[PDB]
């Protein structure tokens, strides 16, 4: 399998700084690590709400 | 080219009250009396607890043009509690879109914040009061329940609206979706009948919306501006909505079906931040029954003569064919920083010519930056590209640009004559303007001619006064008029006829007419709208065959027409005007019958020759020197021929030899013009063919400088021919002893 | 043979000299009456006159102190201080020489995008504004460096106006705390301490609005006009480095807050930094700051993140003489740029002459680049540092003054550095220091003998009474 991750196209992990979540209105966008195929929430966005 | 500028009329609102933000017409279906509908989103209204609520007017036109609020809302704001206020109807910024179908008037407030029924919030999502006459009713597409950022809840439904002929309004919000945009169309019968004020999120039916998008189109502001016409097979009406913000900032335009709401034709710009979809169109220019898209992109910066941009403004035009293909022209700007295509106003046949026209305004153009409109007529191939009327402002900014031009109407009839109206919203002073078209009057002149060639010897002509029986000509003039809409059946006119044109520089005067004895001659015609030719007959006589100058240029004949202008409308003094592109005045050619083979033209050759016969003068005496010229023209005629002996600064002419019948008595004078000094002799004028001139000139020398060894002369024949009118450069030479 | 000395200056020394600067003087009693008194010297001494009896000042430039030009207290022009000598009616030429040694003087502005979009490149803004500081100080000298800061225009719907706890805080729906949100505030005018700069720009914390295009074209609008806010020098090279991660509000956008009224143009930055028409002016046009930059010389740098650079290198394409980099945790490509301009620095020398005298006049003859003397001009253009151009000067002056002494300086203008001349005109034989009163000498008449010859006073018109 390969888990259709949001930042894992296919089965590879793509490259770090690639977009899994576009940020809409003024807010940060969801950047991928490379090494897990989530999309993880990026630290200094909130109180990890 | 036609409206009228000189009187037009101007209506005033409160100060700071953004008055004719945006403009309409009423035109109501149950009663003949038309009046203006016009915004002032920043006026203040007498609604409880709201300052600056924004307010729609209505003007009359022929009753005093004073101005009265329309009362859509004389409530305040609602409380959805004990303490807690439902609506936000202050700075709601109400009559910032204001349309207008027969009956029904449509004003919407983009800014109107609505605190949700979830959570106490204030979101601007817009809400738009619908009136049908007698029934005031409430349209807030966009106050439904999925409220949000995400959703509607930044809507500002209402800030671009339109009517569609099938009973159905277009409704603009650039908020909706995280700012994506939105159009909601919703038939008017639905609207009345679904009313019920104590429910706040009311669902029509038969309703269209374009729906959410991916994240990448976030601040397209779709919406921004919508028109309304048809771009498919059926009748009914498409939409068409200004995307500025699209494409990267490049600006779009999407064009929808207007049965079902699908996407149909896209065009997009070609310049970064022009903001390509500011104000949109949908005319047809060419009158082939077809709408056509004007796309106005008023920060347009394009390349000037040193190749550094400049920020003009640009309107593209899009002509629909029978498939799906456009023919896309483009419109530059005329000055730098003006905001050339900020908005669009089709007037329809403004001039009733058969194809439709279109008003561009700048807003911060023309001198002090008050405002422009431009004024481009459509075209059987398009849009013409140059303006056939400038309309300027006439009050200065006090506080802020007057924006004289960034909204107008157009195509409507308000004073019944016929032509469509326009009404120009400058709001920076708190004015609306209304221009009224001035009729069209066609001429088509005729200026028929007795045959050009006129002969000088054919003199059958009788004279008053003396009866010199002298040639003369007659002249035939003669116009009609007739022009659409209403227009005066009898237009004063009169014609001034002048003889012998493009001569009159001081020289004499050759052709005149036989009564008046004047060469100008007018009179006054009362014609008739539709009428038939109206000729009268003039008779001109020519002068003495050798009195004037020269008989080579033609006489021309000019009959200059101007249109009394006194034939106003008794409305409000509305002069017709001519059409701009037929020219006021019709020159023909007359020409004097002269032999000059078939070529029609006289090209004489002209020989010189001189002998001596003296071959040697001293120097210390005045020396009788007689020259024998021989002139001959072997060609056909020199008109105004003379020869020019050019003698130098030694010599002067002392008299023609007459004791000798051998040679002529040659009419001379001396001339010292222009640096040079020389004899002339008349030799006939014309000139003959074959005729062999001789004579001989008498002179005194008496030598300059004691080393000079030689006299010079130089002998030349010139006339005022065109072709071949000099004759070679003869140099005689005596010498000195 | 007779020349223009033994017409005009056959007088006296005085007008002898003052008549060209080739004449000569002979202050010996042995030439007979009737031999000419002024003349050439070599004339002169083909009349038998005394070599100690011939008074032949000539012109001469002399220089007092020459150290040569500095390279990379520095000198910059060369020589520093001529003695000069003029006799009446004489022209005399030297050369001059201005090196740039010295620094250029440069203005840097920081404008940062506080907005919530930001609070993962704060440390990025941060760190570049400190490296930026570090390198300019590096590259040159003279270096005034300051800050701003820019969020939107504080409105709705880019405001967060509800609930009233979040006018306050715009992170009340987050439930994290965050600064109130503003359109323009100028934080720290150009100063030369970069210690205070580096602690006020790690001082800063973002702020929160709606939507995610913001205010930063007004920021540069405002940085650019407000001269005396910011603290822009008129002889400086000015660099604004723009920094963003999200697309930017353009003009016409303001509408749908309710703004419709064009960016006029001028300053509207207050006493308490802010900018106060935010809520009243739209958004500047590309046209507008296009020409706002170039009327005040300032070269703006898109300081942008990954994900905006090709949006802004076209913007950059819209706006001619702009650079745009990428913001990222090391600045390198912005301080390349930041070097790059630098390197297109370009400095020109235009000579200016103060408290010249009315009778001294100067010719220029300025040998640039090109090595081509270009007489009439005296400013060379497109001088970099360790570029050396020099000048020919010569000077005329027109009869003798009383002063017996001046001193005009020379400089170029932007320079420390300057040549300072003493003009002593001569005007005079160096035998009328000896000269006699009156009488005496000169038989029983009673004119005044001086240098070998005799003047009478009026009436006696003899050549020795
Ligand atoms: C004039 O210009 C307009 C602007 O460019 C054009 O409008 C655009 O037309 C596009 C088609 O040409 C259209 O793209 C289609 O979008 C819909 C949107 O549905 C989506 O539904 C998903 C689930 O809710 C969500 O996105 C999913 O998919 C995206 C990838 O597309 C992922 O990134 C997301 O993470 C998520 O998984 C969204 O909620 C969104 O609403 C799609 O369903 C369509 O998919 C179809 O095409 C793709 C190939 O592209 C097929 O693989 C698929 O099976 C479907 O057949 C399209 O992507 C734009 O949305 C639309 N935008 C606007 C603003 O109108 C207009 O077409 C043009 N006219 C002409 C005549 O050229
Ligand atoms: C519509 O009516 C409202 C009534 O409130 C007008 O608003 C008021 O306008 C005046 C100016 O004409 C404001 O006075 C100002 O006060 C501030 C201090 O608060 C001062 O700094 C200014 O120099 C000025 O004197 C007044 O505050 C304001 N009332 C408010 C905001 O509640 C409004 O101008 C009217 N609009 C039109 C288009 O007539
Ligand atoms: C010599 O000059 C006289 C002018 O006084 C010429 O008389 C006019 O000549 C024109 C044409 O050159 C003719 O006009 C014709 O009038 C009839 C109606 O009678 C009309 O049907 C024709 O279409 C044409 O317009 C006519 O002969 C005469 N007209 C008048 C008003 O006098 C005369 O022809 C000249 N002769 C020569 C040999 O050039
Ligand atoms: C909306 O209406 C359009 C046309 O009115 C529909 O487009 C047509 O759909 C039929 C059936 O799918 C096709 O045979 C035609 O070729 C289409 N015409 C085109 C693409 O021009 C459309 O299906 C309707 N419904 C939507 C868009 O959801
Ligand atoms: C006569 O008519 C002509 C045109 O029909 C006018 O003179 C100018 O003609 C040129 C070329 O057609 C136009 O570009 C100019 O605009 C015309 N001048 C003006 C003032 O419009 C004019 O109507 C008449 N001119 C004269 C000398 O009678
Ligand atoms: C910045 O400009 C470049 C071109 O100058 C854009 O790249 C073009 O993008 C369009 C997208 O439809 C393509 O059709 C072209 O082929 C591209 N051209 C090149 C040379 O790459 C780029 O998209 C622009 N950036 C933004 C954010 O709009
Ligand atoms: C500037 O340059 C010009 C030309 O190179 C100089 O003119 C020359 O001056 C010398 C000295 O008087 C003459 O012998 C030449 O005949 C002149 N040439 C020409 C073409 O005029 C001029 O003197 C220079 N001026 C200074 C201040 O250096
Ligand atoms: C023609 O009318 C004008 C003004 O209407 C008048 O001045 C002129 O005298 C009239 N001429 C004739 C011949 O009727
Ligand atoms: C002045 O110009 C002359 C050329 O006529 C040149 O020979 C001389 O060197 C110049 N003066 C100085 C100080 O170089
Ligand atoms: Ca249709
Ligand atoms: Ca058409
Ligand atoms: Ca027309
Ligand atoms: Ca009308
Ligand atoms: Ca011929
Ligand atoms: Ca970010
Ligand atoms: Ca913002
Ligand atoms: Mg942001």
């Amino acid at each position: 399998e390969c888990e259709s991750g949001p930042c894992c196209r296919n089965c590879k992990f793509l490259k770090e700084g690639t977009i899994c979540k576009r940020a809409r209105g003024d807010d940060m966008d969801d950047y991928c690590n490379g090494k897990t195929c989530d999309c993880p929430r990026n630290p200094h966005k909130g109180p990890a709400t | 080219f036609n409206l009228d500028v000189d009187s037009p009329a101007e209506y005033s609102g409160p100060e700071g009250s953004y008055f004719g933000f945006a403009v309409d017409f009423f035109v109501p279906s149950a009663s003949s009396r038309m009046f203006l509908l016009v915004g002032a989103p920043k006026a203040n209204t007498t609604q409880p607890g709201i300052v600056e609520g924004g307010q729609v007017l209505k003007c009359d036109w022929s009753s005093t043009r004073r101005c009265q609020p329309i009362e859509f809302d004389a409530t305040g704001n609602r409380d959805y509690a004990k303490d807690d206020p439902l609506e936000f109807k202050s700075h709601q910024w109400f009559g910032a879109s204001v349309r207008s179908k027969q009956d029904k008037i449509l004003a919407c407030a983009p800014l109107y914040h609505w605190r949700t029924e979830m959570k106490q919030e204030r979101e601007p999502v817009g809400t738009c009061f619908l009136q049908d006459g007698t029934k005031t009713v409430e349209y807030a597409p966009c106050r439904s329940q999925d409220i949000d950022a995400d959703g509607q809840g930044f809507c500002q439904g209402g800030f671009s609206i339109d009517f569609t002929k099938a009973d159905r309004v277009l409704l603009g919000g650039p908020g909706s979706f995280y700012w994506q945009g939105q159009l909601i169309s919703d038939q008017v019968a639905e609207i009345v009948s679904k009313y019920d004020p104590n429910v706040y999120s009311i669902k029509y039916n038969n309703q269209l919306a374009t729906r959410t998008a991916q994240a990448i189109f976030d601040d397209s502001y779709l919406g921004y501006s919508v028109a309304v016409g048809d771009f498919n097979g059926d009748g009914i009406d498409d939409f068409v909505s200004g995307v500025p913000r699209a494409a990267r900032t490049l600006g779009m335009v999407y064009i929808y079906d207007g049965k079902n709401m699908s996407s149909l034709y896209n065009f997009t710009g070609e310049q970064m931040a022009a903001y390509f979809g500011f104000s949109v169109a949908a005319t047809d220019i060419n009158g082939d029954d077809y709408a056509d898209v004007f796309i106005g992109a008023p920060l347009f910066m394009d390349r000037g003569s040193d190749g550094k941009l400049q920020e003009v403004g640009q309107v593209s035009v899009s002509l629909q064919r029978a498939s799906g293909d456009f023919q896309t022209t483009k419109l530059n700007g005329f000055e730098v920083f003006a905001r050339f295509g900020s908005a669009i106003a089709p007037l329809g046949d403004l001039d009733q010519d058969g194809f439709n026209d279109i008003a561009i305004a700048a807003p911060y153009g023309g001198e002090d930056k008050k405002g422009i409109v431009y004024i481009f007529n459509g075209r059987s191939t398009g849009l013409n590209a140059v303006p056939s009327q400038i309309l300027e402002g006439q009050w200065a900014a006090r506080s802020m640009p007057p924006s004289f031009g960034y909204s107008m109407k157009g195509a409507t009839d308000i004073d019944k004559n016929g032509y469509p109206d326009l009404i120009v919203g400058a709001f920076g002073v708190d004015r609306a303007i209304l221009y009224r078209a001035r009729p069209v009057i066609t001429v088509n002149a005729g200026l028929e001619v007795y045959p050009s060639i006129l002969n000088q010897d054919n003199k059958t002509c009788s004279l008053p006064g003396t009866a010199l029986k002298v040639s003369c000509f007659n002249v035939r003039f003669c116009l009609k008029a007739d022009g659409k809409g209403v227009l005066p059946r009898k237009l004063n006119f009169q014609v001034e006829l002048l003889l012998d044109k493009l001569k009159q520089k001081g020289a004499i005067r050759r052709a005149l007419f036989l009564y008046s004895r004047s060469p100008s001659h007018s009179k006054n015609m009362t014609i008739s709208r539709g009428g038939l030719m109206q000729c009268e007959e003039l008779i001109a006589y020519l002068r003495d065959e050798s009195e004037f100058r020269d008989k080579l240029t033609p006489i021309t004949i000019f009959m200059e027409y101007r249109l009394d202008y006194r034939t106003a409308a008794d409305t409000t003094g509305l002069q017709p005007i001519l059409n701009q592109f037929t020219p006021a005045n019709i020159s023909r050619q007359a020409h004097i019958l002269l032999d000059c083979g078939e070529d029609n033209v006289c090209k004489p050759k002209l020989e010189v020759s001189v002998d001596s016969d003296q071959k040697k003068i001293y120097i210390g005496d005045d020396n009788p020197l007689t020259l024998i010229v021989k002139a001959q023209n072997q060609g056909e005629g020199a008109y105004e021929a003379e020869l020019i002996v050019s003698i130098p600064l030694q010599a002067d002419f002392i008299g023609v030899v007459r004791n000798n019948e051998a040679l002529a008595r040659l009419s001379c004078a001396f001339k010292t013009e222009n640096q040079t000094r020389q004899v002339v002799c008349d030799l006939g004028n014309p000139m003959k063919a074959g005729t062999q001139l001789l004579a001989g000139l008498r002179f005194s020398v008496h030598q300059q400088s004691e080393m000079d060894t030689s006299v010079k002369f130089d002998l030349q024949i010139q006339s005022s021919n065109l072709f071949d009118k000099v004759s070679p450069v003869v140099s005689h030479k005596v010498d000195l002893a | 043979g007779p020349n223009i000395c033994t017409t005009r200056g056959v007088s006296s020394c005085q007008q002898c000299l003052a008549v060209s600067p080739m004449c000569a003087w002979c202050s010996d009693e042995a030439l007979p009456l009737g031999s000419p008194r002024c003349d050439l010297k070599e004339n002169l001494l083909k009349d038998n006159c005394a070599p100690e009896s011939i008074e032949f000042p000539v012109s001469e430039a002399r220089v007092l102190e020459d150290r040569p030009l500095s390279d990379k207290q520095v000198t910059q022009v060369s020589p520093q201080r001529i003695a000069l000598r003029l006799r009446p009616d004489d022209s005399k030429n030297f050369s001059i020489q201005v090196r740039q040694v010295e620094d250029y003087p440069v203005d840097i502005y920081y404008l940062m995008d506080l907005s919530y979009s930001m609070k993962d490149d704060l440390w990025s803004i941060q760190n570049l504004g400190t490296k930026l500081a570090t390198q300019m100080r590096k590259l040159t000298s003279n270096l005034r460096i300051g800050f701003g800061a820019f969020v939107d225009k504080p409105v709705s719907p880019y405001m967060y106006i509800s609930p009233p706890e979040a006018l306050e805080n715009p992170c009340y729906d987050m439930k994290t705390t965050c600064l109130p949100m503003f359109g323009y505030k100028h934080v720290l005018t150009l100063t030369d301490q970069v210690t205070r700069f580096n602690e006020e720009v790690k001082k800063q914390s973002v702020s929160r609005n709606r939507d995610a295009p913001e205010g930063g074209f007004d920021a540069i609008m405002q940085a650019t006009v407000c001269d005396e806010k910011i603290g822009w020098r008129n002889d400086a090279s000015h660099l604004l480095v723009f920094t963003t991660d999200a697309k930017t509000h353009i003009a016409l956008d303001g509408r749908l807050a309710g703004i419709v009224q064009p960016n006029d143009g001028q300053c509207h930055v207050g006493s308490d930094n802010h900018y106060s028409a935010s809520t009243t002016m739209d958004y500047p046009s590309l046209g507008l700051m296009t020409e706002k930059l170039s009327q005040k010389n300032i070269n703006l740098i898109f300081a942008v993140t990954e994900n905006v650079v090709n949006l802004y290198q076209n913007y950059s394409e819209l706006i001619p003489g702009t650079t745009v980099g990428v913001l990222s945790m090391d600045s390198s490509n912005v301080l390349q740029l930041i070097v790059d301009a630098y390197g297109k620095i370009r400095s020109k020398v235009e000579l200016e002459v103060r408290d010249l005298p009315e009778e001294l006049s100067l010719s220029f003859n300025a040998t640039c680049l090109n090595n081509e003397v270009i007489p009439g001009l005296k400013s060379c253009m497109g001088l970099k540092i360790g570029d050396t151009v020099s000048f020919s000067i010569e000077a005329k002056v027109r009869g003798c003054p009383q002063e017996k002494e001046k001193s005009f300086t020379i400089k170029p203008v932007g320079f420390k550095d300057s040549l300072i001349v003493q003009v002593t005109f001569d005007c005079d034989c160096a035998c009328q220091a000896q000269a006699e009163p009156n009488s005496h000498r000169c038989n029983n008449g009673n004119g005044t003998f001086e240098c070998g010859v005799c003047r009478c006073g009026p009436g006696w018109l003899g050549s020795q009474c």
